């Protein structure tokens, strides 16, 4: 029987769910991005912090956030093939 | 002149986004939560160990955000807004 | 537990809302700006007058926004989200 | 001309209804996350609800004076 088969198309149709979330939070970020680079001189020493030092701090984390929940991703998807 | 409503205009659309972001952190973490009709042992490990970090990783963004909100999102154009009803 | 990715969630997304009054806000005034050329004395002193009101109230709604967001918004999700983390962690 | 002018209007137009739909959605949403709310600056979700919608509505009356003005104006423009 198995209960890996009984409910692979869940299982399967929820990986497709949690990649979804992968590809919104990069394009998002990816805006984010581009947005706070087009607003470059409104930006001042607020903060202490550099547009430029935000822009690399923000890009560096993204990639961390979208690798982090990649992972737990690809946790699930090895159940639904382990099968 | 006409800067100041493009500004603020401008502004408050990275405000919004920042603000979206947030909240699809959130959601993909409960998509995440509910894939646990699943895991046992050393994968659940891994869930756990990745779970975690991701909530580390967020509170980064959301920090990260807070900074951006202040200097060119949503308090810098309302900040910006009412600077030019005083003046 | 569960309920707390809900709270934030709704926050934020009231954040992103309240933000984007502010930019509706600031589209409407452009699209004044850019229609008052036209008219002279009386018409316009009342387009002026009206446009300074608009100005004002602007101020005390985004004044008002402020206030929302740090209670149920943009910033209440994040300190929530923080929070949650500072709290999982330890 | 004419209709440089009444294209003004009618792009105020859009943006009377915007502000209101927008303020009014504010509005809603704020009620429904009643329950979050607290006195953080002292204020109360009560107080903010009655002022919300009380300042949403002058800041449209506001505006769409704008819009009517320079409608009314225009009128007497292509009569000349």
């Amino acid at each position: 029987m198995s209960q890996i088969m009984y409910n692979y198309p869940a299982m399967l149709a929820h990986a497709a769910e949690m990649n979804t979330y992968s590809g919104a939070l990069h394009a998002v970020g990816a805006d984010i991005a581009a947005e706070q680079h087009a607003l470059a001189s409104a930006w001042q020493g607020d903060t202490g912090m550099t547009y430029q030092a935000w822009q690399a701090q923000w890009n560096q984390a993204m990639e961390e956030l979208v690798r982090a929940y990649r992972a737990m991703a690809t946790t699930h998807e090895q159940n639904t093939m382990a099968m | 002149d006409a800067h100041i409503p493009q500004l603020i205009a401008s502004e408050a659309n990275f405000g919004a986004k920042a603000a979206l972001m947030r909240s699809t952190i959130a959601q993909a973490e409960q998509a995440a939560m509910s894939s646990q009709a699943f895991h046992m042992g050393e994968a659940s490990a891994a869930f756990q160990a990745a779970h975690a970090r991701f909530v580390e990783v967020s509170a980064k963004v959301n920090a990260l955000l807070d900074i951006a909100q202040l200097n060119i999102g949503d308090a810098a154009s309302s900040y910006v807004a009412q600077d030019a009803a005083a003046a």
